[PDB]
């Protein structure tokens, strides 16, 4: 009995912690595109400053 | 031979381009800094015997010269993706 | 005898006869209204037009106006007559007091010492501050740089440093404001006169309101002052309240000079202009400067052009960050970004190094730990990795200290901390003989004493 | 008498040299013989000796150096008012439709100065939709600016052909609509589907078709804002429908690089924020009428940090997002009822009653999707009685947020319903608080008032 | 070799440099920069010289090539207007040589038209 006990119980934790991964996850997508999209936004415009600048 | 910051070579031959007002190029420096290195790091070679004697006239004979360069760069926080060090 | 012919912003052209063009760097003269105007020369071009920049306000010039030729560079009192007052970029009294009764002066344009005339010193100046000592020890006679963004405390740490420097230092002092806030000048200049210190400290100020010649050459004004305190044979403590504004002015200024732009809208000549400001800011076999520089750094990043080439001309470099202020921890200094050429075995002995290559071993492990505890948290660690972010995160709370000029904010007593007792701390808690203390007390202890006895007040 | 002769011809940039004391002023309009028709010229810089720098509205393809050029003295002038309802016109005010002639009682100039502030209304007045989802959840202050978050495929043009036919009717107002950088597939059947669902005669149409050259597509905007301005000067309260900003926004990019001023941002004109300005401080609350704007918005690359968004939501006012889920649900319209918002929502201005009822529904929605992850994963048995009583509520409510349009009746064939902001707030102020907990869920579906789902569900 | 009629080999040890020599000369030249601070004459050039490397009723011309991508990028204009010209395709990774695999080919970007 304690073991079949003990059995539920690891699955209900796993279930916890499984939220809180997905959670954490998304989280850190969201982190992430903003550190992204700032790369993006800055290397255009260098590339852009290069190529203007570089004319005549 | 130690080269030490060729990097801060390649800043100096950046200098005199835009201070000569000569077309800029990829991080505003000249399209002719890949010849600049080039032409320095070729310089360290090893030499056969033949050409030791051609040149010393003689003078010695069988022995092969050599020139060893461990040329030093900076990286900004580690990208090889910059011009100088590709 | 000359005449303005262009005006481009803080950029003034004037025409000469022939024979009688300026050299570089000469000082000319103009009337603006019932003010006077200097202006420095920079460029000769073509044709006796010689291109300068006003050391003053450029609002209301017209062209035409007549300008004298003084043939000489900007010179500036100089000597025991400089001190316990504040000046100008001109040499100017800026404070009330009646004139600087000088009996020399020299030209703010010099040539370095020679590589012949060069001293190197092995002597650990200590400082204060806890962590700046441990990590990042700092000798007499070199240069000492604090980077840092916007707001993350730069100037606090350095009047930390003026405080605990000032305890076991005798001599005269240089301090230049270039390019910050008249603010932060007025309250010093208050604390060292309440304080009666200001007998022993020269002062010249450039702050940020000021147009970009006078920002400019502000830096190199300060520079000759403290090199004739060094050459008068005496040990001079000179501190620049910005760096950054220096490259920055330039900036500003290289456009209108007619130059292309470099990397991320720099002036090309960038390098050479940090070059020559840094190489005569030196010790000599006659005397010796010690030097600190706050160092701005844009928008946080690291690895921009001027604070990656400031990075080279300094021998110990404390880097400060905001994430960890963010989190409370001040003084905010990284310890694995922060480094000294002193920290080595035969310099500070092989405890101050094994101290300090362990608090940066733990604290390296903890970074790689933590993306797998921001996914899965930390019940997925190994058992002795537990230990081991239990170890960083006391570590992290005990590099943070009360400063005797944070009273203002934190309310909280001061701290001084010698160096026979940080590492014993460190060593301590490194080997785990603290271990048994919560986290909360470690943070703004002064040693190792005051965290035991504020974990038994909880 | 023509009196300019053009120097120029690069691209869609023509320059032309006027006699010294006659040099035309910027953004006159100006006109040329391009073969057997006449292409229109618009001033953009005026260059030394006495050379101006144009930009063709229209193909610069067969001109001439040394063609003479005629000066208009006045901006591109285009017809306005009652006459050109029903009518469908290119940038110039022509009719691009085969119906002929316009009446042309008045032509008026695109380029106009904005409303001065001793003109705008002292007052901050709501206009009634009649669509519960938009005046519950997002209401529109009359003469403000809303942004349309969707993309093709989910109801857009309904939900405009509804907003048109309710002005029309339900109010006194006339609807302008702006074609900017629409495909001409689109256009032609836009204008199908509003000639066959009766809307056409309340609506006056401008299309700028992309395969047009970019100055037409600029200046495209401008001219449905001109013909708004006068339905405003009449007395009336106006819509005006921009089919995206971002094109406009793209238009202007264009033409400035091509007159060569130096990029800033991410590669953007220099003057990005001037011409959002100018385009949208015109569209305001007067003391005689006022101009209300629905604009569909574009975000580039998901990106709600770049400069267009960025600058675009420096002057929207409500905001209406547009769901797939939504919309496979069978709830129509497809509005989002969490991501929709308005900064109108403030007891201040829209009292404590509305605020605290579409407060109360974003609650119970939120926490309805919540609840049901936890019955994805779990079940239903893990709800105790209030949260059951909460899932109940928010499926009423849920229900309750679907309508009828006028526009609809060819699919759905029950009558179209306008409901009143009254009706609305009763509505769910009593499912919220539980009266009409004893009728079932499917009798607030596509009803209307609740009155009418209460009548509904007596033989549901 | 080819025009007498004969089957020949030709191997070319890199590419790159051959548009790189192209963009330091470019520079000098006058024309105007392009992306990535290439000429704008890349696609043009490089079409020169590949088209020249065929096999005709008369011949035939058998080319490898090496082709130097920066930083592993394979992705700015150099690596990718090369692509479009060559038959097979042999794409070496760094990430398989670094962990110690000799040849260090990617099977999953390389391919020949003749599979
Ligand atoms: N030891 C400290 N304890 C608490 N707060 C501190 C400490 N050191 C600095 N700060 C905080 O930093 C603030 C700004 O300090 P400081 O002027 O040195 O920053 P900075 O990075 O040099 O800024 P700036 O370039 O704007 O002058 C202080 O007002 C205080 O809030
Ligand atoms: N109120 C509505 N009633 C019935 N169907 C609708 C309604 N709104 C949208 N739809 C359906 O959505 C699909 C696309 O509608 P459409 O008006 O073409 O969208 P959009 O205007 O976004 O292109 C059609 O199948 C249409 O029947
Ligand atoms: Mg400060």
């Amino acid at each position: 009995q304690g073991v079949v006990e003990n059995l539920a119980s690891e699955q209900a934790a796993r279930m916890v912690a499984m939220k809180a991964a997905t959670d954490n996850g998304g989280s850190l997508i969201k982190e992430l595109q903003l550190v992204y999209n700032k790369a993006r936004q800055a290397s255009i415009t260098q590339e852009l400053t290069e190529i203007v600048s570089g004319a005549a | 031979i130690i080269y030490d910051d060729l990097s801060k070579q390649a800043v100096a031959y950046r200098q005199i381009s835009l201070l000569l007002r000569r077309p800029p190029g990829r991080e505003a420096f000249p399209g002719d800094v890949f010849y600049l290195h080039s032409r320095l790091l070729e310089r360290a070679a090893r030499v056969n015997a033949e050409y030791v004697e051609a040149f010393t006239k003689g003078e010695v004979k069988g022995k092969t010269g050599s020139l060893t360069a461990l040329p030093i760069i900076e990286t900004q926080a580690g990208d090889v993706s910059a011009f100088v060090p590709t | 005898t000359g005449k303005i012919v262009q005006v481009i912003g803080a950029v003034v052209d004037v025409e000469f006869p022939q024979d009688a063009v300026p050299r570089v760097y000469d000082a000319l003269e103009v009337q603006n209204g019932n003010e006077r105007l200097v202006l420095e020369v920079q460029q000769q071009l073509g044709g006796g037009i010689v291109r300068t920049i006003a050391m003053g306000s450029s609002d209301g010039l017209r062209r035409g106006l007549d300008v004298k030729d003084l043939e000489h560079p900007i010179e500036v009192p100089v000597g025991k007559a400089t001190l316990g007052r504040i000046m100008n970029v001109l040499g100017e009294p800026v404070d009330m007091k009646g004139e600087i009764g000088e009996e020399e002066r020299w030209a703010i344009h010099r040539a370095a010492p020679s590589y012949e005339e060069l001293s190197n010193s092995q002597e650990l100046l200590e400082t204060g501050i806890k962590v700046i000592d441990l990590m990042a020890p700092f000798a007499k006679g070199g240069k000492v740089g604090l980077f840092g963004g916007a707001g993350v405390g730069k100037t606090v740490n350095m009047m930390e440093l003026i405080r605990n420097i000032a305890i076991e230092h005798s001599g005269y002092s240089v301090f230049a404001g270039v390019g910050e806030r008249t603010r932060e000048g007025n309250d010093f200049y208050h604390e060292m006169t309440d304080s009666n210190v200001i007998d022993k400290v020269s002062l010249v100020y450039g702050q940020m309101n000021e147009p970009p010649g006078n920002r400019l050459r502000v830096a190199l004004t300060g520079l000759t002052m403290a090199e004739k305190f060094r050459d008068e044979g005496r040990d001079v403590l000179l501190f620049v309240d910005n760096i950054y504004r220096y490259t920055l002015a330039g900036t500003e200024v290289s456009a209108l000079l007619g130059r292309m732009p470099s990397a991320v809208g720099y002036q090309p000549t960038l390098a050479e202009e940090m070059g020559v400001l840094q190489e005569r800011i030196t010790s000599t076999k006659t005397g010796s400067i010690t030097s600190v520089q706050a160092v701005y750094v844009p928008a946080d990043d690291l690895t921009d052009p001027s604070p990656a080439t400031t990075f080279a001309h300094l021998d110990a470099t404390v880097v400060l960050s905001r994430q960890i202020a963010s989190l409370g921890i001040y003084p905010a200094v990284d310890p694995l970004d922060s480094t000294s050429r002193q920290l080595d075995p035969l310099v500070v002995g092989q405890e101050h190094y094994d101290t300090a290559r362990g608090v940066q071993s733990i604290l390296q492990r903890y970074q790689e730990l933590k993306d797998i505890i921001a996914i899965l948290g930390m019940d997925e660690l190994s058992e002795e990795d537990k230990l081991v972010v239990a170890r960083a995160r006391k570590i992290q709370r005990f590099l943070s200290q009360p400063f005797f000029v944070a009273e203002v904010f934190t309310g909280s007593p001061g701290k001084y901390v010698s160096l026979k007792d940080t590492i014993r701390g460190f060593k301590g808690i490194m080997e785990g003989e603290y271990d048994h203390l919560p986290e909360q007390a470690f943070y703004m202890v002064g040693s190792i004493e005051e965290a035991v006895e504020k974990a038994k007040k909880l």
